[PDB]
């Protein structure tokens, strides 16, 4: 909830989660 | 760093008033430490023991 | 005791925990479940004994624990690494005896010289490392899987203030007995005596002395004299907070004028002036215990058979361990009665915190990012300033 | 040092604890219209009836609520918090000094004088932490606070 | 609730000075209640009576 | 005419406090005259020997 | 201090002038001109049991 400096570097972007891009290939 | 007086007060009920200061009771005036002191009626006990062992 | 309690016996088993899917190189693929009970436990609801239990929420409660000195910090640009200043040492004047021949005016007198060279500082490092894959385990929300990121970070740069004050307390404690050689000790004799020795000692700052300095261990300053004074906008006391609340609630309350007298100010003070430590004798790490008991507080880089030189410090309760006792000293005052005083600007304490952070490590074959914390302190006493401690010795 | 060092994983660590349910609590009261017209003599103080014993039936819950609330804490006093976060006084006069030192004492950087290693992984390692003396509230008789207010100050 | 000191004083003739408190004596440190009593005085003579009791 | 206080100090090195008045010991409650006086200790000391010579 | 603005010749060291050995010589001070002179430490006892 709190923000303060929320969005840093990566780990911090890797929970906020990223890229839903590549999934496996029958559906 | 400082003191207190009663004149009254004879120690038995006494709660909340003061810790290491003089209460002057209405015979013995007593001295108020963390458990009150009888030092002037100590004083008259030791020598009324010390008249009673002189046999 | 043990428990005949066949979910008891469940949660004893922990074969099947996810911690055995991640030690070893092949695991279990697939999860056949089990039958969960809430009767005869601590988890039972009244309707439905048969559920696994609910957490509502998490708020990593988190406190920012500030320095109490960096106006001291000023901020050298990291370049160089010895830095040093120096006086003039005195001349008292002489008597003209003119029975002396003439020519002793061609004989020259070169001024004096103390310096004191410092050398460089100290950089300070450490690591964490945030998971992907074991941490969200636990987190039932997102958010406070970022909270939990942010507060770890937020600490991060807290204990670092909190590092560097208890161990700027710790080194003028150790300048304070180890240095400062016998005059300027003064012995009190009770919790209120010194309490009258400190501005006995106060007003001594500011009388002409040769004394009262730590000249004598300079370069050049080995043999003669030095006097300073102080201004009293600049002394700086210090003390446990025990000493200055008997200050605050004996002398300046059961007293009638205080108008001018309170010298309250400038009493900075702590807790105890101790939980710091300092190497003798210059061992090395042997036993496992040790250095597990060294990983509780971040200390990773250590392993067995790194020696330790003696110039070191540990900054937590660490003599307890069997390889530290008589190699490892606590720099503590001696009798809980302890009062220095000196002047600002005798101390020097200098960082570089310009390229704090570094860029993040991503390590995909693990799947963790790791950050870096690195800055560059330094700190000193100059002795060339009036100082005076007040003990029991 | 060897420069393979930074591949080296150093985890957080954090210190826990866990709180169970709390009691949901329940109170109920009936009113009649029949007889209880016997007992008055207009609808207006019936009326003031029937409100005054809805608002004692909140009354009651805030008077049980608050004195429940200060017996946990005393309860807590007595069971909890092992020795090293009690001190002791000895006179009445005397913990006029210590709450006085007590309270200057809770506002430095300290990893003492709370009770994390109670929990659960604070067995091993520190915390440190501080009070800002606008959250700190002390808890005593209305007594010794008639000690203070009469003695002291 | 107050006190007072002398080391003067040898309590033969005081008239008006206070009452329940400390009037320190030139040798015996006395303490005027109603009657003015002898503590450290009295402390001493019973020490003396003590050691002259004790054939 | 004033007085203290201590709960402490047990009267071995304390140098300049005050004169004539009370010095409450960690054990004993003692009084500071020109020399210090151990009031309420003497009124047990007394107890104490008037207790052994009573044989 | 005032026993220095009394009219005595107590306080004075005439005798050990070169005429003046035996005989007395009276004088005084005008609290513009007596100053003490001590060391810190009970400077500081005034500064808190005195005032």
């Amino acid at each position: 909830m709190y923000e303060g400096n929320n969005m840093r570097s990566m780990m911090g972007t890797s929970y906020e989660d990223s890229r839903l891009n590549k999934r496996t290939e029958l559906n | 760093a400082a003191a207190a007086a009663a004149a009254a007060a004879a120690a038995a009920a006494a709660a909340a008033a003061a810790a290491a200061a003089a209460a002057a009771a209405a015979a013995a005036a007593a001295a108020a430490a963390a458990a009150a002191a009888a030092a002037a009626a100590a004083a008259a006990a030791a020598a009324a023991a010390a008249a009673a062992a002189a046999a | 005791q043990s428990t005949k309690n066949e979910t008891a016996l469940l949660v004893a088993k922990s074969a099947k925990s996810a911690l055995q899917d991640f030690n070893h190189d092949y695991s279990k693929s697939w999860t056949f479940g089990d039958k969960w009970d809430n009767s005869n436990t601590m988890f039972e609801t009244f309707v439905n004994k048969y559920l696994f239990p609910k957490i509502n929420e998490t708020l990593l409660i988190d406190i920012a624990l500030g320095n109490r000195f960096n106006w001291l910090a000023k901020e050298q640009d990291f370049i160089g690494q010895y830095s040093e200043e120096y006086v003039i040492m005195d001349t008292v004047p002489i008597n003209m005896d003119l029975s002396k021949n003439e020519e002793l005016m061609l004989k020259r007198n070169y001024p004096r010289m103390a310096t004191k060279l410092y050398g460089n500082g100290i950089v300070k490092k450490q690591k964490f490392t945030l998971n992907n894959n074991d941490t969200r385990f636990n987190f039932q929300t997102l958010a406070d899987a970022t909270n939990y990121a942010l507060g770890v970070y937020k600490k991060k740069i807290s204990d670092i203030n909190v590092l560097e004050e208890k161990e700027m307390r710790a080194m003028l404690v150790d300048y304070s007995l180890n240095q400062l050689s016998e005059t300027n000790v003064r012995k009190a004799t009770s919790k209120e005596d010194l309490a009258s020795k400190v501005f006995e000692a106060i007003l001594n700052l500011q009388n002409n002395s040769a004394k009262y300095n730590e000249v004598h261990r300079a370069s050049g300053g080995a043999i003669g004299q030095y006097t300073t004074v102080s201004k009293l906008k600049d002394i700086v006391i210090l003390t446990t907070d025990s000493l200055k609340s008997y200050l605050l609630d004996t002398k300046i309350a059961n007293t009638f004028q205080i108008a001018g007298i309170d010298f309250t100010d400038h009493v900075i003070s702590f807790d105890d002036l101790g939980g710091v430590f300092k190497v003798t004798k210059e061992f090395k790490l042997q036993n496992q215990d040790s250095i597990d008991f060294l990983r509780a507080y971040g200390d990773y880089q250590s392993q067995l058979g790194d020696t330790i030189p003696v110039g070191a410090v540990f900054t937590y309760d660490v003599s307890k361990l069997k390889e530290f006792t008589g190699n490892v000293e606590e720099i503590k005052p001696k009798s809980d009665l302890y009062a220095f005083i000196l002047d600002i600007n005798s101390i020097k304490y200098k960082r570089y915190t310009k390229g704090m952070l570094k860029p993040p490590f991503h390590n995909p074959e693990f799947d963790e990012v790791t950050h870096w914390i690195h800055y560059y302190s330094f700190k000193a006493i100059s002795p060339f300033f009036n100082k005076i401690l007040i003990t029991d010795q």
